[PDB]
């Protein structure tokens, strides 16, 4: 089988614990144990990156009216400059977007060999004195605990002299072993520093998105639909957030996680400390759409809600049918792999397959037990050597701020209706059998993959797809989306099919062999 | 657009922003793809890595293989040798390069990593394969710029591979500096039409701006192959085109094999590239071609025929500096003005040179500044405007908040489609840089002229 | 702008506005100045030869010769036979070509010129120099257009010179057909690349295109020379690229020498350069070497990775017909969808050819016109809008108006500088094809999106 | 000599015949007679074009609201398609402007063989009905009368059914010798047929400037001093005109006349007609446009108009003396050649000389003796046999508008101050001593002047520009002024002092020679 396959070249060593990190979904174990969130075996050319991106590139960047200081070399300021697409305008057309800018404390050999802190304090108040942004982050980067910076105490000592809000983050590189470890770091300052500060006053059917970063736009426009039902969106974390909104996170009744990976802290502190429960959501596909906004309905449970809920399901669906009709004649039996980093191989797939096109091999970079088994199995997972040092904080109840927004015995009742209240599932779950899971996967594996089964399609990042497409092979671009956008919601469906279609029907790939061969 | 930049200039001595600049480790990178059946490798934690590759393969869109020793927090105490040693056999056994070229991270410069150390224990072990090498330079990124880690892999190679073994080649050496895929091509093509053997490296021709054939090669057809990068200790001379990228390589291969060397501005331009041929002529007793010199007359022809969009034009340039020394010096060629002049990466030479050609050109108030950013750049402008911007990629945003015709030059250049078959270096590069820059500046103007002033002919 | 020109279209039978063509002579004088050492004549009132020089020069930037007959009312009772033979006195004397190609204009045509008896009478008059040659066609410009003078210039060409010997060269005459010198240039390098000898003519390689060197040269380097438009008689096949231009005087070459020929395609883009090398390859029995192939697979490598930009794109073009069969092929293989096509040239081929592409690949709803006018072109794009525009300098006009991406081609393009060194046809050719398009494509994308879709990688 | 030097090489019959386009001028023969408007040699590489582009090309064309139908095959219109650059705007910001466009009845070959006027009479009513002109001109080509079309009758019975005036113009490519003769054609209809047959009321100091075509905003630049003064300016024939406003072209106190050559025949028409004075009006150079200035304030007689004058001059003067220095300090010293049309050869002379640039040599391509010499020599003039067929207009006052604008005692006593009234010299009678002049200047003769006097800058047009230019030597184009303007009035003298200036300094002139050399 497929399996064997991609592990006969490696070396013993390798092979014998590469091995776990590759399953199959079957009829006799649909769930099988796999093992992920290990180091990165070195030299093997994986896709993964840093906790540095994880933290300052992914959860805290897109905050909008935050200057983010990185503390390091050039390179870390620089590789997080526009690379990743999240959206940003000014809050009501007017407000701060640093959006444009990176910021760094262009750390050089002086600042290694007698350490950095004085430029760090400097950078700070320069960026205080030319921005008055609403607050101002700092990163640490791979040298900086090393050559015995305090960022904490240098962030605390500004914070007090200039009058907003510094927070310091340690997501040195080589913390934890991909990019997981930065969503840890991030969530644990954002929970008890910025979180919940805010005096806002709350509004009705008031609901946040965790873990969405409005990705080419992918947050307006599931906030068009939500805001066309009667929801409040009163956060989304982070994608276009301004810092204020962070800070009054904690005004919502209903927390939705798209990213479980990148969120899930925070979704749990919150849940413990203010009371507001979370479910699963899913913006990504007709199918996931509309049981997101079906669940959604069923917590809130509002007669007017629940009407307008279908309403809008019916128009939205009925304005784009013929499109998607188009995509299924235009693609079925077709076979795609997914790899992507720890979240969007789930939750496209519900999408690939209204489309007529089966899945066979999916992966994540860096994701965990939990995201590919469900959350069910988190009691039997021990962390790690390389990841243990990453800070786990504990809350408590707010006694001020504590509420219960949906009573005990309605939760009960929730769950045996099929709403995913403060659980989660796993990517196995509703892939189906026979179907190849590869955690870590790196280029021999993905090269096995193609040679073996020839899919249509594989769907990855930007150091794989001209890799996949030299082999003749279209490899659409699932974290950048190939700079097109929205993917997720009813309007992102129809670009995505747009874009698919486009690329697989691109002449250009049956003029490959010259005809003199 | 960039709303936040101001007018009113403040002193930054600690915050940049918005950098003309990055890291060494990628420049090494470079170079080392330019060597056939080459592994780079990233002795440092992953994220360096995959930044690296990306930033490659958005630039050129092709693929940008390189490998890591993936350093967790383990190394951070203990430093990373079981991790490179790990590696290289994982390397060898996956993917089965010729020459596995290391290059460090500001990670495993700041642990102060031993290199050396390493790669003879594993000779000893036997985890390097008989016929296979592995070579390495030490790229500290809080040192210089991604130019020089392209500098100090070009070190690296003569380090290891440049013998003297008494048999002359009768070959010039050419390292190329820190220039595309296109202009090694265009070089190449100028050494061939001169009739004079060489050797270039390193070479990423048909590395980084190969075919789509419908089967992937790990290793592409180009790069300067093993053999040949040993056989540069037997060579007559080594060109060293750009101070900067290259110098410290010719100078190393002139102290271990004896093989002179001559420094040369990278040839963009007319002075530049003219200088260059006459190097080659001069060296070799070889006549210059008619075909050369028909390219270089039709740039004069174009540069006169042209002449009035060019005139006194205020030019904003930021870049790397042999690239933009050179250009400053065309620019001055065309009868414009370079008037804010900036590169991130630091050193003294750029300011000389930048300054002594504007002197000699009669050029007062000029801006020049070197470990300058783009945020420089911007609040300079908005205080006195250009007709003109060249630089990388993130010019873009300065161009369209200020409304100022933008050609793209140099690294990276992650949004336009096949900028990387064009070359920018000799007669014919000037030939392309002279059209791409009266193309905006025309664009611009018809664009924007009001209807009755709008024109068939220009 | 072109503000009379209204959306609701109504029936033109009589008025012809903003042409897509130009007449016969012009077409003449540009394949007579592809001769080395030739003249061109303008037989007719001295009024065409001003203008037909003035458009070339606004073309190329560069000088073009040409003499006139210059008649007067005179020549309207007695005919034009006195002034054709003063002028050849005054030719030779102060000019000294080595050949004059005579052509025609509407006025000597209406009156029934008779050039081969003028021609016989200097001949025995003894005003033509013992060495020098004299040679006509006949070109009225109420026939065709310019193409088809240069079609009928290039059979004066094969009437008088070609000669069949029996003394076999080895060779494949090429007639390139209404191409720049840049194309000219860039099929001459593909044969030499196939290492298969050949003859081209005309060629205006080296007469169009030249280098300024501080000495005029009224007769420049290039062009093809006599004696090897004499051999064209010899060859052993004439390749005939396209057939507007090129299959007149190829068809009267086999009849008057016996050389058999094969009519191709413009070879623009990719099915129609492939046409062109696998000719030459069944000719010859020679192999596509490597260089040739690593072009074409770097033209699909872009083409790939640029589709996104490229598919179901509605294109309108105008031009001449047979670059713009080869173009609208293309852009068909782009994945890009030719929705407005128009030549000003008459013709059944042209309406033949394109809708026959257009049925193979499935697309409905196109307009294709033959004798149609940028009037025409800019009120269907009134009714239906395109995304991008492909036309001489003419086309800037309605790229305004309308907000369209604009890329000139073909001729005369009269307000940029520097086009005739960059070659359309070959590999080379579009691959810069495929940079201007999907340049024009994200410059208007990123001038006219909102700030917060602004991107950096594209 | 240089004259000998150019006539070495013609063979006897041609030397014969040029010698006489080939005057030197000097202290003791301040006027000699040169022979001009003769037929052009067969082969002699002339610059010289046809009567259609005279007529249509450069009198009519500028008309912007006015239909012009170019009755011929489609060479002749399409060579007319914006090479020549009049601009025109839409009159009151709302009229119609055809400067964009191209008509023609694009004749074939059954045109040829059976007639064109069937197609003609179509594409005049389609010209009417599509765009409702204020006129529509039909102009003739080289086979227009061979075939045996008559474009008057076909004109006349138009005009009749449509309701607007058709005018059409014998103007085939081949009638006189060269772009003269279209000159003449179009002014004899536009005489008879257009000035007079206006209503407007006539205001205060009224003045139209006469034979002057906006070239790169000439007119408009004159216009902005004029007006500053105190003009009234009535119609400028036929810059950015409308036909309404070369209608009441008669509503006039003064004619300023700025090409001689081209609108001489409806300067005297219209003071015999209507009794409306003219002045030589020389708009180019500091010297040419004070002195026009000073001349036209003479003429009206008026203290405050006189005053304003003198003021506006002083201000423009001062805000462009700078420049004028400048041009001075980069230019003086250098020699220059000038080859144009009719006119410009001389109107440009005293703008080179105030910058300290010696002008050598001055050709014409189609001037006459009266341009050359002056008015004086009409009655001497033998009319040849290829000009003698256009035909002489007769003009007689209208009884009901004529009017004694400019009494005779002052006229005589205006002629005595200087002030030439209804009369012109030369541009050899204002040249300095050893100016050589050739008419009709060919491409042998050129390269002679090049070789021998190695000028510094040779002025020309498009066909010489690059011929000059391959020789190492500076050539700015007189007629299109490479694509740039105005060079008329005050501002007109700094943008040609500043391209010329600029084309001297390209560096590029001094790198010809590579160094291998
Ligand atoms: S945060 Fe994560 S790698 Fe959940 S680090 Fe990564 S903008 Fe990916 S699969 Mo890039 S866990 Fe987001 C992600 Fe998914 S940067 Fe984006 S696309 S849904
Ligand atoms: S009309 Fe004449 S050739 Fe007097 S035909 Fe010609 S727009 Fe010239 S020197 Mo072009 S007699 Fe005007 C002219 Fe002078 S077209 Fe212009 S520049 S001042
Ligand atoms: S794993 Fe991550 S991105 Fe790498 S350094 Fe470390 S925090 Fe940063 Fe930074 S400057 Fe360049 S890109 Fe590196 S070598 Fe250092
Ligand atoms: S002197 Fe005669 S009126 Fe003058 S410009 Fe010449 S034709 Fe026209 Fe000619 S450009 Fe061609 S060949 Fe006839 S259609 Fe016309
Ligand atoms: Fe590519
Ligand atoms: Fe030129």
């Amino acid at each position: 089988n497929l399996k064997d396959e991609i592990l006969e070249k490696y070396i013993p060593k390798t092979k014998k614990t590469r091995s776990g990190h590759i399953v199959i979904k079957t009829e006799e174990t649909p769930n099988p144990e796999i093992v992920a969130n290990t180091r990165t075996v070195p030299g093997i050319i994986t896709a993964r990156g840093c906790a540095y991106a994880g933290c300052k590139g992914v959860v805290m960047g897109p905050i909008k009216d935050m200057v983010h200081i990185t503390h390091g070399p050039i390179g870390c300021s620089f590789y997080t400059w526009g690379g990743r697409r999240f959206k940003s305008k000014p809050e009501n057309g007017t407000g701060l977007n640093f959006n444009e800018y990176v910021f760094s404390t262009d750390m050089q050999e002086s600042d290694i060999v007698f350490g950095g802190v004085n430029k760090l304090k400097d950078a700070i108040h320069e960026a205080y004195e030319m921005f008055h942004p609403a607050a101002i982050g700092v990163y640490a980067t791979c040298p900086v605990g090393l050559i015995g910076d305090d960022i904490l105490a240098v962030a605390a000592t500004a914070s007090k002299e200039i009058g907003i809000p510094v927070h310091a983050f340690s997501c040195e590189g080589y913390k934890g072993v991909s990019q997981s470890a930065g969503h840890h770091i991030a969530n644990n300052t954002v929970m008890t520093d910025i979180i919940g500060k805010g005096n806002k006053e709350q509004k009705k059917y008031s609901i946040n998105v965790l873990g969405e970063y409005n990705i080419g736009g992918d947050a307006w426009e599931m906030d068009r639909v939500l805001e066309k039902i009667g929801y409040h969106v009163n956060a989304t974390l982070t994608g276009d957030a301004t810092y204020e909104k962070v800070q009054n996170a904690d005004k919502a009744d209903l927390n939705l996680v798209q990213c479980h990976r990148s969120i899930n802290y925070i979704a749990e502190m919150m849940e413990t400390k203010y009371g507001i429960p979370w479910i699963k959501c899913n913006f990504i596909g007709v199918d996931g759409i509309v049981e997101t906004l079906r669940d959604m309905a069923k917590c809130f449970d509002d007669p007017e809600l629940t009407k307008r809920t279908e309403e809008v399901i019916a128009e939205e669906i009925a304005a784009i049918q013929d499109d998607l009709d188009y995509f299924k004649e235009k693609l079925q039996g077709k076979t795609a792999c997914l790899y992507v980093g720890g979240s969007r191989s789930h939750t496209y797939m519900n999408m690939l397959k209204s489309f007529g096109v089966d899945s066979l091999v999916a992966g994540f970079e860096f994701a965990h037990r939990d995201d590919y088994e469900g959350r069910e199995v988190i009691p039997t997972i021990k962390i790690d050597a390389d990841s243990k040092n990453i800070p786990e904080i504990t809350v408590t109840p707010d006694e001020q701020k504590y509420r219960v927004v949906i009573p005990e015995d309605k939760v009960e009742e929730l769950k045996k209706a099929g709403v995913p209240l403060s659980s989660y599932g796993g990517m196995m779950k509703e892939m189906h059998d026979g179907t190849i899971l590869i955690d870590d996967m790196n280029h021999h594996d993905m090269e096995v993959v193609l040679e073996k089964l020839k899919p249509d399609m594989f769907f990855a990042g930007i150091k794989e797809k001209f890799v996949i497409q030299k082999g003749g092979v279209l490899s659409k671009q699932l974290h950048s989306y190939d700079y097109n956008g929205p993917y997720a919601g009813f309007r992102g469906v129809v670009n995505f099919g747009h874009e698919l279609v486009n690329g697989i029907y691109t002449p250009a790939w049956k003029m490959i062999t010259p005809p003199w061969k | 657009m960039l709303d936040a930049t101001p007018k009113e200039i403040v002193e930054r001595k600690a915050l940049r922003i918005n950098p003309a600049k990055t890291c060494q480790p990628v420049g090494a990178m470079y170079a080392a793809l330019g060597i056939h059946n080459c592994l780079p490798h990233s002795h440092g934690s992953q994220g360096c890595c995959s930044y690296h590759r990306t930033v490659l393969s958005r630039h050129f869109k092709e693929p940008a293989m390189a490998s890591t020793s993936s350093f967790t927090e383990g190394a951070s105490v203990f430093g990373g040798g079981s991790n490179i040693k790990t590696a290289v056999k994982n390397i060898f056994s996956l993917y089965n390069p010729d020459i596995i070229a290391v290059h460090t991270t500001c990670l495993s410069e700041t642990l102060g990593d031993d290199l050396p150390t390493y790669i003879s224990q594993m000779e000893d072990a036997g985890s390097i394969p008989e016929g296979k090498l592995v070579i390495h330079t030490n790229t500290p990124s809080y040192v210089g710029s991604h130019v020089t880690g392209f500098a100090n892999m070009v070190q690296g190679i003569v380090n290891y591979l440049s013998e003297n073994t008494g048999a002359k080649n009768g070959k010039i050496n050419v390292i190329p500096g820190f220039v595309g895929p296109a202009d090694m091509r265009e070089i190449k093509r100028l050494f061939e039409a001169m009739d004079i053997p060489y050797i270039m490296f390193p070479d990423t021709s048909g590395v980084l701006d190969g075919p789509t054939t419908g089967e992937y090669k790990m290793y592409p057809e180009g790069g300067t192959k093993i053999e040949d990068l040993k056989d540069t200790g037997n060579s007559d001379l080594t060109l060293s085109l750009g101070s900067y990228a290259s110098d410290l390589g010719a100078k190393t291969l002139e102290k271990k094999c004896k093989v002179p060397f001559k420094t040369l501005r990278t040839p963009i331009g007319v002075s530049a590239t003219d200088e260059f041929i006459m190097a080659l002529s001069e060296a070799t007793g070889k006549e210059v071609p008619a075909s050369i010199e028909e390219e270089r007359g039709q740039l004069i022809d174009l540069m006169i025929d042209a002449q009035q969009y060019l005139q006194g034009k205020k030019v904003a340039l930021l870049g790397d500096p042999d690239e933009i020394i050179a250009l400053s010096k065309f620019i001055i060629e065309l009868g414009a003005i370079p008037k804010y002049v900036v590169t991130g990466t630091p050193g003294m030479k750029f300011q000389k040179e930048i300054d002594a050609m504007l002197a000699e050109a009669g050029i007062e108030g000029s801006k020049v500044k070197v470990e300058g950013d783009f945020f420089d750049v911007h609040q300079w402008i908005k205080n006195e405007g250009v007709d003109l911007l060249i630089s990388n990629t993130y010019g873009k945003f300065i161009a369209r908040e200020e409304n100022i015709p933008f050609v793209r030059f140099g690294f990276p250049i992650m949004d336009r489609y096949g900028h990387y078959y064009n070359p920018k270096v000799g007669y014919k590069g000037a030939i392309r840089l002279v059209e791409e820059i009266t193309n905006v500046i025309l664009d611009k103007i018809e664009r924007e002229c009001t209807e009755e002033d709008f024109e068939v002919v220009r």
